[PDB]
RNA sequence: UCCGCGGCGCG
């Protein structure tokens, strides 16, 4: 699976490509409807879906789906490890 | 919405769901042991999305919560005995059952 | 039941190949298994081995030998099989 | 934030079992080891056995000596409490028994202590022998403690050996033990520290949300922790599965205990590593500052 | 590569990774 | 003794009024109670007694066959004009040493 | 971003709480609670538990005390295997209901299944090799862990209330290696130096 | 053993509770009264001597009381062919 | 008045599918029964529920039996002198009528019993459509797994089911296949009712004589008779209704053109059909192809045919598994 | 409870 594990420095070419979008909102967590809104520490497009193959607004519920993006909120449908992983 | 100390639990048998008066607070000096529920507790769920069995019992029944989450605590495993005394705490404004 | 292993270690001439050894054997017994070689006294596969190595049967030159022969001989019979289909509408 | 709180107690009449904890007044520690029938006890030749049978051997190397004098100093208290219980079972009149009260609380050397029992009562002298009959208490301050000679003379007072010494028989053979045993009567505690509130295991349970390991503790079902010096014990000796197993399968890859515990009902007992998850967010922290990470190729 | 996976650990280098 | 019946008690950890100790000393005092049985197994006793002073096993309110051996043996000791207690003791005989714990192993009635 | 890659290094920016220097992603690595001694050598197990030690001496120095609550607990998928196998049961669930009804039933397959499964025991502070060792545990009722007496000269373990840690190994590799050398018959010499270690204390 | 035997061988020492109730202790309600109390029947085995067919003795009980009448039946002794020989049945004999 | 009962028979989304009257007979009588369950007493319940103007109410029924059959409101001879002699032995009038009954503990065990009631709810729509053509072309994709048989999540409001000789065994209606056959015979299988595909048996292999062949559905062609293995070969007389023409290619397609396509949702298999004329000779000769002929006979004084062809290269002529000849006497 | 600090106690 593995041989070696390379240390070396990070170009900022290396963390556009890691990262999946942008933040640019000091928000944390939407009041009185315990749900991340847009950009932000979470967020739904930058860093994944909250509950597992479900979109924010809820426009896509079945297991089937993989990879389709909405167009109300922009996700994919995927178990929340990605969250781990983006 | 503010949870309900009601005597009723889904999901769970009267035998059990004896010894717990109907108040939502169990009999003083009852032995219990561990699993046993103690005192009922449910919380209001929020519906955000209405089933088609959600669409037909909530007209047709009359009452609207319709089906909640339980929030109710049970006896650490491990423990048992008997409960020799029950303390109830309300807040001013609010009205107090027939235990209180 | 068996409460020392010195007598396998005498048998195979190290102690840390006899665990890699008996492993491969006892789960050859467990899954997938045939007949053990010695009459059980309602014990374990885990013990079953051990048992066999101190009787000086088993070791690890003969259990690759009997691999490769029931693996040849199975080869040889998906042949005859094969074979046999092909022949059947023949 | 909250409507109203309610509280409930449990009472536990929580008894003796073994895996307690009892100790006497001079440090001798103990943990109960198995309780006994009455007749297993060594028995005296007027038949009360023993209750508790404690190691000698902890004596001389730990060199509380001070034990031994208090078991024999209580062993003599008894022999007057005992005697009174004898007089006043056949109901002994006032005056058999007051007398004898003046003749145990003048011996000794002058102690400070100056008891007349002529000049109370009869009904309160009544009253007091009723409360001596469990065992006339003995004071003791600390440095100026009773020497040999005076428990002597308290010890001969009663009816019993000089020497506190008597001889035991053992209930599993009958036959007398061929030296003489120290008996007496013992203050002995006891400690909070129960078995039952120690004892905890756990098959499956929980699982943390930053990084995937069971959690601690008897609460929330807490998985034990396998040490860091643990780690080096196993590595000292040959087992690499062992510890393979430990740190891969059962505690931290998702995918690993997942797949383990399904193989694991139906007869199959193989492992499948994968990479433990605590590494894996680990590299995202060394990834997150300025730095590349990666894994290298297959 | 210290105990019974050394066995193990030698034969993927010796087989493997040459 | 078996179980007991104390009249206005729930539980074992309460008290009552005019007693003068708790209910944990009344069984702990009950459980040293000795009698016999010499027809039945499993017979019910039953104690009824007002007034102020000591409390005796000989007030018991005897059967047919049940014998009392002690009956100066003090159970409660009763101070208020007005606090007469009345409990039900079941006796039934056997052998050997039963804790309270495995009597709980029926899970029919209990 | 100087508190945020390395937090007190120069101006203790912290504010966090009432006199609490807040961590970073610095302070997350390194240290004693960091993440390496925290969570990558020293890990948290599953299959295991914690008891107080007793003496026993009727039990011979290759095998070990048990409680019953401990090894149900422990052995509880080994229980579901051996069960579904004799049909008592069909579903798992059904298997759950058993084990938590604790019915005569799964006592004999309990006995049955750890015939010949040994497990490990430790002290807490392990300190050499002979720290850890495995017996083969017999079931006895109580509360702690029947011990035999020889190899408590091992541990350095007194009697005074010491508690100890026991893991279970599962696979067939795992097995044999308790078998093979973690037992106590195939320990009597100390690493250290060639003299005994089951030496009468 | 024989020998131990011999050292002891002079030493060894080798129904129904409604018909046999009055109708006193009976589950029904009092609105009923006329069907049972008012018809000569002070016993609860005078009642339960009919059987599910023979309990037609009397119709002046009310609406109500049907409902009441099948509250009998809950208790399993009444409204499924008990016969009372005269005051109790056959298994109520207290011989 | 009960003000939501109209609402839910006019909901109309789930109550116009079925019957408008389903939900106030079967669903109220459900909930009767729920409630009763829920209640001390263990009485049938009758519900008088109707969506017209919300009058809903429950009844007790007596039960008018020879026994204490549901004795909390049994009903028996015992009130013949009182009821103007209506004793009989499977009568369950009203005796008695409830008013309401909210049942919040029935609310809880609705997951119980009401889940059951909706259930079967839907199943009564459901088999209005699995197999309500008594036998026809109906499909179905899988999309589910199930032990012992092949599951299907299609369409018609229900599920589908396969068994190990409905559909092809070869390939079963599993993740990644579809099915298409004829089936009559659905009952109520697990969650409701459910549809039943099988692409093996005759009404599926042999409907492939007037949906592959080009001149046989307008009956143009002889296609009375065929039997085939299920989904693996097929060998039948392709004949011409009486035009003494070449029919070898009408059934099984110009060029092949239907070979491979005349169980192509069954299974996608290779069939070999005889051929036929209008000649009796000729006909018996060739309706057992591959058969080497080697003389002409027939035989009608007795209830028997005379099969005379060789065996050295016509082994399916005297019959080794059923592939040629098996079909001929048809 | 699961996120963290501080205390007291056990070995
Ligand atoms: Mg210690
Ligand atoms: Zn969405």
């Amino acid at each position: 699976e593995f041989d070696a594990i390379k240390i070396a420095l990070a170009s900022p070419d290396m963390i556009r490509s890691w990262s999946f979008g942008e933040v640019k909102k000091p928000e944390t967590i939407n009041y009185r409807t315990f749900k991340p809104e847009r950009d932000g520490l979470f967020c739904a497009r930058i860093f994944g879906p909250v509950k597992d193959y479900e979109c924010l607004c809820g426009k896509y519920k079945r297991l089937k789906h993989r990879g389709v993006i909405c167009e109300k909120c922009g996700v994919e449908v995927t178990q929340t490890k990605v969250r781990r992983e983006r | 919405g503010p949870e309900e100390i009601t005597a009723d639990i889904p999901n769970v048998g009267e035998a059990a769901l004896s010894k717990l008066d109907e108040s939502g607070i169990v009999y003083i000096g009852a032995e219990v042991t561990g699993g046993d529920i103690l005192v009922g507790k449910v919380t209001p769920k929020g519906e955000t999305q209405l089933t088609p069995e959600e669409k037909l019992l909530r007209a047709i029944f009359g009452e609207k919560a319709s089906d909640v989450k339980d929030s109710s605590l049970r006896v650490p495993n491990g423990v048992s005995g008997t409960v020799i005394d029950v303390q109830v705490f309300t807040r001013d404004g609010v009205e107090k059952d027939k235990r209180a | 039941a068996r409460v020392t292993v010195q007598d396998a270690v005498e048998k195979i001439g190290n102690r840390f190949d006899l665990v890699l050894v008996a492993a491969r054997r006892a789960r050859q017994m467990q899954v997938g298994g045939k007949d053990p070689l010695v009459p059980e006294e309602n014990d374990k596969t885990t013990v079953i081995a051990l048992r066999e190595i101190e009787e000086g049967l088993i070791n690890n030159q003969i259990l690759d030998v009997r691999e490769r022969q029931e693996q040849q001989e199975q080869e040889a019979a998906e042949l005859q099989a094969v074979t046999a289909i092909a022949e059947g509408r023949r | 934030g909250v409507l109203k709180i309610v509280k409930v107690y449990l009472a536990v009449k929580r008894r003796i079992q073994p895996g307690d904890k009892m100790a006497g007044r001079h440090g001798n520690k103990g943990v109960i080891s198995k309780i006994n029938p009455i007749e297993d006890m060594p028995y005296d030749e007027n038949g009360t056995p023993v209750d508790i049978v404690l190691n000698p051997l902890g004596v001389p190397s730990r060199m509380n000596i001070g034990q031994i004098l208090e078991t024999h100093l209580g062993m003599a208290a008894k022999g007057i409490g005992d005697k009174i219980n004898a007089m006043l079972k056949q109901q002994q009149e006032v005056a058999k028994l007051r007398e004898f009260i003046q003749r145990a609380y003048d011996l000794g050397a002058d102690v400070r202590q100056k008891v007349d029992l002529s000049t109370f009562s009869d009904e309160e002298v009544m009253r007091l022998a009723e409360n001596l009959r469990k065992g006339m208490p003995i004071a003791t301050p600390v440095f100026d403690g009773a020497k040999e000679a005076e428990i002597k003379e308290l010890l001969k007072l009663g009816d019993l050996p000089t020497s506190g010494q008597i001889r035991l028989y053992d209930g599993r053979t009958g036959e007398q033990f061929e030296r003489p045993v120290t008996v007496g009567y013992m203050y002995m505690l006891k400690l909070n520290h129960l078995v039952d509130d120690k004892m905890h295991a756990r098959s499956t349970g929980s699982y943390s949300l930053v990084t995937q390991q069971p959690l601690g503790g008897k609460a929330q079902f807490g998985g034990q922790r396998f040490g860091e010096m643990e780690v080096w014990a196993l590595e000292a000796y040959g087992a690499a599965y062992t510890l393979q197993e430990m740190l891969t399968v059962k505690s931290d890859d998702v995918n690993g205990r997942t797949k383990m515990y399904k193989n694991i009902v139906d007869g199959n007992h193989q492992m499948e590593p994968g990479m433990p998850e605590s590494f894996n967010v680990l590299l995202k922290e060394i990834r997150s500052l300025g730095i590349n990470i990666e894994l290298e190729d297959e | 590569p210290a105990g019974t996976g050394y066995a193990y650990h030698q034969d993927r280098m010796r087989r493997r990774a040459a | 003794v078996t179980e007991v019946e104390i009249d206005g008690v729930l539980h074992e950890y309460s008290t009552k009024e005019g007693v003068q100790e708790d209910i944990l000393e009344i069984l702990l005092n009950l459980k040293g109670l000795a009698v016999r049985v010499q027809g039945k197994d499993e017979v019910i006793l039953t104690l009824n007694k007002s007034g102020i002073g000591p409390v005796t096993a000989a007030d018991i309110t005897h059967d047919g066959d049940v014998e009392i051996v002690k009956p100066q043996h003090v159970i409660c000791h009763l101070t208020d004009e007005n606090a007469s207690i009345s409990m039900r003791i079941k006796v039934q005989r056997g052998r050997g040493y039963v804790p309270a714990s495995t009597r709980i192993h029926s899970e029919e009635d209990e | 971003v100087d508190a945020l890659l390395d937090n007190g290094r120069r101006g203790r920016a912290i504010t966090g709480s009432n006199k609490r220097p807040l961590k970073s992603l610095a302070d997350m690595i390194k240290g004693k609670q960091g993440r390496f001694r925290q969570n990558l050598l020293g890990k948290r197990v599953d299959y295991s538990g914690r008891s107080v030690i007793t003496v026993g001496p009727y039990l011979r120095l290759h095998q070990c005390g048990l409680p019953k609550k401990m090894a149900l607990e422990l052995f509880k998928p080994f229980i579901y295997g051996k069960l579904e196998l004799r049909g008592l049961a069909t579903t798992i669930k059904a298997a759950k209901k058993m084990v938590e009804r604790e019915e005569a039933v799964v006592w004999d397959i309990l006995d049955e299944v750890i015939r010949e499964h040994p497990v490990l025991l430790n002290r807490a502070p392990t300190l050499h090799r002979l720290g850890i060792q495995a017996f083969e545990p017999v079931l006895i009722e109580g509360k702690a862990i029947q011990l035999h007496p020889l190899v408590c000269a091992a541990y350095n373990a007194d009697f005074d209330g010491d508690q100890m840690a026991v893991h279970v190994p599962l696979t067939l590799e795992a097995q044999l290696e308790a078998r093979a050398l973690m037992m106590s018959t195939n320990n009597i010499l100390s690493p250290a130096n060639g003299e005994p270690i089951i030496v009468p204390s | 053993a024989t020998i131990l035997a011999e050292q002891l061988e002079a030493f060894v020492d080798l129904f129904d509770p409604i018909l046999l109730r009055p109708v006193d202790d009976l589950e029904l309600t009092v609105r009923s009264a006329n069907c049972l109390k008012a018809e000569a029947i002070h016993y609860i085995g005078d009642l339960v001597q009919r059987t599910e067919v023979e309990l037609l003795k009397t119709p002046n009980l009310g609406k109500k009381s049907l409902t009441e009448i099948k509250d009998v039946l809950a208790s399993r002794g009444l409204s499924l062919g008990m016969r009372l020989e005269n005051w109790p049945p056959a298994s109520i004999a207290d011989e | 008045m009960n003000k939501e009962i109209l609402a839910v028979v006019e909901a109309v989304s789930n109550e116009k599918a079925l019957p408008r009257e389903k939900i106030f007979e079967a669903l109220e009588s459900a909930l009767a029964t729920a409630t009763k369950k829920k209640y001390e007493q263990e009485i049938d319940v009758r519900v008088q529920i109707d969506r017209k103007s919300g009058d809903f109410d429950t009844f007790r029924r007596w039960l008018v039996v020879d026994e204490v059959t549901q004795p909390t409101k049994e009903i028996t001879l015992e009130a013949a002198r009182y009821e103007d002699e209506s004793l009989n032995l499977g009568d369950y009038v009203e005796d008695q009528i409830e008013s309401v009954t909210f049942d919040r503990i029935t609310t809880q065990t609705a997951k119980q019993v009401i889940v059951q009631k909706v259930r079967e709810a839907e199943r009564a729509m459901v088999v209005d459509q699995f197999r309500e053509h008594e036998g026809e072309i109906i499909t179905g994709v899988v999309k589910k797994v199930n032990r012992d048989n092949i599951s299907l999540d299609l369409g018609n409001n229900a599920e589908a089911v396969i068994l190990r000789e409905d559909m092809l065994p070869r390939e079963n209606f599993r993740p990644g296949d579809r099915v298409r056959g004829v089936l009559y015979s659905v009952r109520p299988e697990a969650r409701g009712a459910q549809l039943f595909v099988t692409r093996s048996k005759p009404e599926m292999l042999i409907e492939l004589f007037r949906i592959e062949v080009p001149e046989i559905g307008e009956e143009v062609i002889e296609i009375k008779a065929a039997a085939r293995d299920p989904g693996s070969r097929a060998k039948i007389a392709v004949k011409t209704n009486d035009k003494r023409i070449d029919p070898v290619g009408a059934c099984v397609g110009m060029r092949g053109a239907r070979v491979q396509a005349v169980s192509t949702e069954l299974g996608g298999e290779r069939i070999d059909i005889v051929l036929w004329d209008d000649n009796p000779a000729q006909f018996v000769i060739n309706a057992m192809a591959p058969a080497d002929v080697a003389s002409i006979v027939v035989d009608e004084d007795k209830h028997t045919m005379d099969i005379a062809v060789e065996a050295g290269n016509l082994a399916q002529a005297i019959g080794r598994n059923g592939q040629n000849v098996r079909l001929a006497s048809q």
